[PDB]
RNA sequence: GUGAAGAGGGAAACAACCCAGACCGCCAGCUAAGGUCCCAAAGUCAUGGUUAAGUGGGAAACGAUGUGGGAAGGCCCAGAC
RNA sequence: GAUGUCGGCUCAUCACAUCCUGGGGCUGAAGUAGGUCCCAAGGGUGAUGCUGUUCGCCAUUUAAAGUGGUACGCGAGCUGG
RNA sequence: GCUGAAAGCAUCUAAGCACGAAACUUGCCCCGAGAUGAGUUCUCCCUGACCCUUUAAGGGUCCUGAAGGAACGUUGAAGAC
């Protein structure tokens, strides 16, 4: 609704094409391409992108919306990308990055190996945090979620990987 | 995860979303009140 | 007089091909079953196997509405104890697709030899070539 | 990986320099020879057909002695196809040798199991005998009930009751490879494998990894 | 009222429910209750709307931003949520 | 003008309202171990003393010694307390 | 869970994308083309006359008797037969 009336600007030096559905963007940091449901028509307005609901679709608004935050994140994306940061915090838990290949140590019995996909690539900054860099912000989402997973920050110490923002609110046993 | 016939808000913080068909109660201030219809 | 009767000797079957692609399954089923009986014509007897062969193509890429395409289950039971055996649409599709077709035509059909000599007259395809061509089957749009 | 056939010479054990005996089967596996080969084009799948032994030129009938007349081989007992894995071919009359489980260590081995006849309940399925006194009249081995009352009013398939047991096809799996000797014909694995003495046995790298 | 002492058609099958009271024959027609995609006779009929669960085709107290429609009411372009 | 009745033996078979094993949510969940709820029926699920006993109480086990339907499953299969 | 509107916020879901159990379909073992929807592959064998009539069919005579099979016998770690 007031998300798809708001048109989508495209900056200098990203490239937009529209077939039919399939929507591409070209921009410094690659390639994102996406279709479209069939109930959202987009027009390349001077500039701009312009998002409506197709005639005889119901909820064609909502699916408006969807895409037009999508395409939004999209042409984000394509400029300078998105990263998240995660923070490994328990005595020993330790993360290193190797070619597109990620170490963990998070006190198992073996070692944990995580393979980054295609357009993500990951940076250790320091012994004990990850920094990912993408164009695509759900893959890169992703791929922060299930390295969270290996070892979810546990309630009574904070111990596991976590969002470097996120809070934890951790609690305390029992007296006695 | 409460599973019961009457789901209902019960903090402020607690939000009510149909999920695949069955309601659920979600509460981001504590887990104490995540509730589902069954 | 007595009213006319089909010889099963001198009765004209005639060849068609129907492209099953996008085609409701019930939709496409009913119109088998009735040209497979003979319903279609006017010397049509109850007793006699009157009906066309028809042969289906693209039996994979039948549709349904609705959720059924992962809700509709085909539920069969092989004589044991544990016997209850399912699949849903998708996975019949998966398995052997040319079943769902023959399944719902086979439901639509009248029981006994008869029907069954109807049936045999069914040629399901899952791909879209068939190997009927010294048949001469002309194309029938359901 | 392809197999070979063999015949159950018989049992024997090997001892261990350390002090210990391993009861070994002997599988006398000769020359394997391909008499056919099938392909996808052809045939649907890939397999090689081969045979073993040697039998009297005087019955072999004329279809079997034109068959392996196509391949240029010498007649053999019998006949039996192996399925082709997607890396090897083999070529027809080529000779297949039991160095094939040269580094093998783990066989399977399919026979068929020596013929215990019509055997009754407790034989064949473990069945439970009944009291041998203390009034039980004329049922000591019998089967006891074979269902229920008029609610199913019919015995379930598949129940289990006496009949034939044995002479039926039987795979071990995993058996270890003792050793594996070319100029004698020989292979020698760990424990016992389906059948009499002198029949035969169709041994196969080990599926179960 | 019906069965008993009443057959026929419908209700899948179903004395006692619904329609309807069999003198006999016809390879004639119109209807009742029920129905008209195929089994299986007859609308894949027409116009307008509703529902998305296979609800239709089993079941309550109670629970819920499921949607369809009304009658009213505040908060507000002095800027509302 | 006959449908054999309690318990044991032999042989079972299904349901799931799950005893164990499998997967999870919450915990007044530090760990170990628990409590409670949700998913799950693939396989498994004691041999003794007393009593006709089912049950039960005991003695020792076990990962566990499930709850029910099957004419309180089963006497043209046995027993006959 | 990720991205994400409806509902400028939130939201695992409405579009889209991930994980997730001894259950399910496979994978392992056996039976299995009477799968009358009776499948495929390889190999082998048989290429003589004549008559009749209710003929589009068939019947019959003479010559021929293959590949194989069965029967019989000696039997079997196969077997009630």
């Amino acid at each position: 609704s007031r998300v798809a009336k708001a048109p989508v600007v495209v900056p200098a030096g990203v490239d937009v094409k529209i077939n039919g559905q399939v929507i591409t963007i070209k921009g410094k940091n690659g390639e994102l391409t996406r279709t479209l449901n069939d109930a959202v028509e987009v027009k390349h307005a001077d500039n701009t992108l312009t998002f409506g609901p197709r005639d005889g679709y119901a909820d064609g608004w909502a699916q408006a919306g969807t895409a037009r935050a999508l395409l939004n994140s999209m042409v984000i994306g394509v400029t300078e990308g998105f990263t998240k940061k995660l923070q490994l915090v328990g005595v020993g838990y330790r993360a290193a990055v190797k070619g597109n290949v990620i170490n963990l140590s998070l006190g198992f019995s073996h070692p944990v190996d995580h393979q980054l996909p295609a357009g993500i690539t990951a940076e250790c900054p320091t012994q004990t945090e990850i920094v990912l860099k993408g164009a695509d912000k759900q893959v890169i989402g992703q791929v922060a979620a299930d390295l969270r997973a290996y070892r979810r920050p546990e309630p009574y110490k904070g111990k596991g990987v976590r969002y470097a923002d996120e809070v934890v609110r951790t609690k305390e046993a029992k007296k006695k | 995860m409460k599973v019961r016939a009457s789901v209902k808000k019960l903090c402020r913080n607690c939000k009510i979303v149909k999920r695949d068909g069955v309601i659920r109660v979600i509460c981001s201030a504590e887990p104490k009140h995540k509730q589902r219809q069954g | 007089m007595k009213t006319f009767t089909a010889k099963p000797e001198t009765v004209k079957r005639d060849w068609y091909v129907v492209d099953a692609t996008g085609k409701t399954l019930g939709r496409l089923a009913t119109e088998l079953a009735r040209r497979l009986r003979g319903k279609h014509k006017a010397e049509y007897t109850p007793h006699v196997d009157t009906g066309d062969y028809i042969i289906v193509l693209n039996a994979d890429k039948v549709a349904v509405t609705g959720n059924k395409r992962t809700d509709k289950v085909y539920y069969h039971h092989t004589g044991h104890i544990g016997g209850i055996k399912q699949a849903t649409f998708e996975e019949m599709i998966a398995r052997r697709p040319e079943r769902v077709i023959e399944i719902a035509v086979k439901g639509m059909l009248p029981k006994g030899p008869l029907g069954r000599a109807m049936f045999r007259k069914l040629k399901v395809y899952a791909g879209n070539e068939h190997n009927h061509a010294a048949q001469q089957p002309q194309v029938l749009d359901i | 990986m392809i197999g070979l056939v063999g015949k159950k010479v018989g049992m024997t054990r090997i001892f261990t320099e350390d002090g210990v005996s391993i009861p070994v089967t002997v599988i006398e596996v000769e020359a394997n020879r391909v008499t056919q080969v099938k392909d996808l084009a052809n045939d649907g799948y890939r397999a090689i057909q081969v045979t073993t032994g040697a039998k009297k030129a005087n019955r072999v009938t004329k279809p079997e002695a034109g068959h392996f007349a196509k391949a240029g081989v010498e007649a053999g007992r019998g006949l039996w196809e192996f399925r082709l894995a997607e890396g090897e071919e083999f070529t027809v009359g080529q000779s297949i040798s039991v160095e094939l489980f040269a580094d093998v260590k783990k066989v399977d081995v399919t026979g068929t199991s020596k013929g215990k006849g019509f055997a009754g309940t407790v034989k064949r399925w473990n069945f439970r005998t009944q009291d041998a006194t203390h009034g039980n009249s004329l049922s000591h081995r019998v089967p006891g009930s074979i269902g229920q009352n008029q609610t199913p009013g019919k015995v379930f398939k598949g129940k289990k009751m006496a009949g034939q047991m044995g002479n039926e096809r039987v795979t071990v799996q995993s058996l270890d490879v003792v050793r594996v000797d070319a100029e004698r014909n020989l292979l020698l694995v760990k424990g016992a494998v389906p059948g009499a003495t002198g029949s035969d046995l169709i041994v196969k790298p080990a599926v179960k990894a």
